[PDB]
């Protein structure tokens, strides 16, 4: 089949923190996890212009 | 010749092992892992598809009656009614007012695409880790694969290696596994013969093609209404289409140690845990005799830069008194810095350059070039970039040795009041030996 890609999100580097800026055109999915001893999964259907850390 | 070592498990991390023996030049190795799978020892408990209920055409009878059948079928249920008045399309259909029954029948089985898409349920009790280490020494680069347990043995060129057991026995799975198409789910599935309607496991067959289907989808077969010809029923919906939506994530998106989870020979490739022991069997026709090696005297190192960056952010400079050109093999006798490239080419003038990488403010590593050693000390500075796209090449060690500037002030407080404490003792020793007797 065929599926569109999302825009590349803008990032801003901080001390032990990463602020990423998001831009959807339709409901897309977000997932990150810490690849160390203990994972911390987060998942949310982003709908509008938001901004996360 | 025999030699053992242990390597950390992180992928893309060239490790150096050092070999010393009497009568030959020292020699360094370069082990570097390139991939690691982890297959559990599967056995299919069952397999799950999306069912298909087949309601055939309802058989009326216009004057007589009919009876039940009691056929053999997974969720079979048929039951007959009293007199019904069909009234099909033009006028009536049996041309009486009563005593005309309508037998109804329905059952369930597996799908028609059940051999194409399916969830597969396994059990992970043991696991056998493979690997893809490449091996570098002299003028020889090979790449071999081996089951990582302490008995399989592979050969490389003219030498032989074997890899010991994995240190821990940790699995990213658990004893339960659910494999649909590209996403193993670490969920405790309900067992065989105890399926529940609506939730995952409503239809269950032991293998891909067999008889003896198992199903309880709560098929209920109600009574037909006024004069139309239809067989009505009611049923709990397909569980497997709830589980395609109500699946939260995969296990690829909540795996513990940062490991991708492939699916077809169900795998757990590229984990990061523990360490791997090795065993060497390098024969004698790989070294150089000590006469043929270039003699090195009077080493002296002198650092230049030393930042704390995760790559090789440090350049040292060494001087020496050689006698002939050749090719040495450098090594670091500490876990504080890791010298890169391991294979310098000595020339007539006494000047070479290296590249190392630390993680603390003051190192104390010591360098051997060709059977001759010296010690290096540096004053290092922290970097500026906060988030880096690559990993970590050093070892995680933050401790100034004994003579760093941050620890020099400790000895000028320890020797100060500590030397004054014994001076307050030495007054009391004189008093408790002169005027305990006079
Ligand atoms: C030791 O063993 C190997 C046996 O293969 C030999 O050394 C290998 O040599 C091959 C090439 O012959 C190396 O493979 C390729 O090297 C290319 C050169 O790298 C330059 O470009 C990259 C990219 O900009 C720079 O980062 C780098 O600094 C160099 O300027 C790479 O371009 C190749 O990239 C490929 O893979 C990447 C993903 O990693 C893809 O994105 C690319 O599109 C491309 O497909 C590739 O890396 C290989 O790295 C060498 N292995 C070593 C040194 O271990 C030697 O012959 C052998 N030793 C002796 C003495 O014989």
């Amino acid at each position: 089949c065929r599926v569109p890609v999302a825009r590349a999100p803008g990032v801003t580097y901080g001390k032990r923190e990463l602020t990423v800026k998001l831009h959807p055109d339709h409901p897309t999915l977000l997932t990150y996890r810490s690849l160390g001893a203990d994972p911390r999964p987060y998942e949310e259907w982003i709908d509008r212009y938001v901004e996360r850390t | 010749y025999e030699h053992t070592a242990t390597i950390p498990n992180v992928v893309g991390f060239p490790y150096k092992a050092h070999i010393e023996r009497n009568g030959f030049s020292p020699m360094t190795l370069q082990l570097e892992v390139l991939g690691t799978s982890l297959e559990p020892t599967l056995n299919l408990e069952y397999i799950t598809c999306e069912y298909k209920t087949v309601v055939p055409s309802p058989y009326i009878k216009c004057c007589g009656t009919s009876e039940c059948r009691s056929m053999e079928r997974p969720d079979y249920q048929c039951q007959v009614y009293t007199g019904v008045y069909p009234f099909m399309w033009g006028g009536a259909y049996c041309f009486c007012d009563t005593e005309n029954t309508q037998l109804s029948e329905a059952y369930v089985d597996r799908s028609d695409v059940c051999k194409h898409d399916h969830a597969a349920a396994y059990k992970a009790h043991t696991a056998a880790m493979k690997a893809t280490i490449r091996i570098s020494y002299g003028n020889l680069n090979q790449t071999t694969t081996a089951f990582v347990n302490g008995e399989h043995t592979v050969t490389v060129g003219g030498s032989r290696f074997t890899f010991g057991p994995i240190s821990t026995a940790w699995t990213p799975f658990d004893n339960k596994i659910v494999v649909y198409k590209n996403d193993v789910y670490n969920q405790d599935f309900p067992p065989y013969g105890s399926g529940q309607p609506g939730r995952f496991g409503d239809i269950q067959s032991r293998t891909v093609e067999s008889k003896d289907l198992y199903a309880n989808t709560a098929l209920k077969l109600s009574r037909p209404s006024s004069g139309t010809v239809h067989v009505p029923y009611t049923q709990t919906p397909s569980s497997f289409k709830y589980w395609i939506k109500e699946r939260g994530t995969s296990l690829n998106d909540k795996a513990p140690f940062g490991c991708v989870i492939k699916t077809n020979p169900v795998r757990a490739e590229n984990c990061a845990v523990g360490n791997i022991p090795v065993s060497m069997d390098i024969p004698d026709t790989a070294f150089t005799r000590v006469i043929d090696a270039p003699a090195v005297t009077n080493l002296e190192c002198q650092v230049a830069v030393c930042t704390h960056s995760s790559d090789f952010g440090g350049i040292a400079t060494l001087t020496f008194k050689t006698d002939k050109p050749g090719k040495c093999a450098v090594h670091s006798h500490s876990n504080v810095a890791t010298i890169q490239e391991a294979a310098v080419d000595i020339k007539t003038d006494g000047k070479i350059t290296l590249h190392f990488s630390t993680a603390s403010a003051s190192p104390a590593f010591k360098v051997s070039v060709c059977s001759a050693k010296t010690t290096c000390m540096a004053a290092c500075e922290p970097p500026k970039d906060h988030i880096v796209p690559y990993g970590a090449s050093h070892n995680n060690q933050v401790f100034p040795d004994m003579s760093g500037t941050a620890m020099t002030w400790v000895q000028r407080v320890a020797g100060g009041l500590g030397g004054l404490t014994l001076a307050a003792v030495a007054v009391l020793i004189l008093v408790t030996c002169v005027t305990m007797r006079r």
